[PDB]
C-alpha cells in the first residue's frame, strides 16, 4: 500500500491553523478598515 | 475642543484635540461623524413623568415706567 503526499509542502508551517487564523484576520481588518474609512470620507465629503 | 479619556476612577483628562479648519463648505463634518458614530451626552434628565408645583397668576403692572427707570 502506497502514502502519496500531495501536501504541497504545508506539513512544513508551525502552527498551520493559527498561521491561517492570522492571514484571515490580516486580510480581514485591512478590508474592514479600508472600507470604513472609505465611507467616512465619502461622509465628511459630502457633508463639506 | 479638547478630546478627553474616561479614566478607571470616571474621570475625564485630555489627551487630544479636536482641530478642524474648512474654508467654504457646506456643513461641519466633525459634528455629523461624531454625532452617526458617538453619542450625546445630555446633561440635563428627564424624569419618568413631571411633577406639577404649582399654577399662579401674577400681573402686568398698568404702567411700564416703574421697570424702565430701574
Amino acid at each position: 500500500p502506497v502514502m502519496a503526499d500531495l501536501n504541497g509542502g504545508l506539513q512544513f508551517v508551525p502552527e498551520l491553523k493559527e498561521f491561517t487564523a492570522k492571514l484571515r484576520k490580516e486580510l480581514v481588518e485591512t478590508s474592514e478598515v479600508r472600507k470604513a474609512v472609505s465611507i467616512e470620507t465619502a461622509l465628511e465629503h459630502k457633508v463639506v | 475642543g479638547p478630546i478627553k479619556v474616561e479614566l478607571p476612577t470616571k474621570e475625564t483628562v485630555e489627551i487630544g484635540i479636536v482641530d478642524y479648519e474648512a474654508g467654504a463648505s457646506h456643513g461641519n463634518p466633525v459634528v455629523d461623524f461624531l454625532k452617526r458614530n458617538g453619542s450625546t451626552l445630555e446633561q440635563k434628565v428627564n424624569l419618568e413623568n413631571p411633577i406639577p408645583i404649582a399654577v399662579l397668576d401674577s400681573y402686568t403692572p398698568s404702567t411700564n415706567e416703574p421697570y424702565a427707570r430701574v
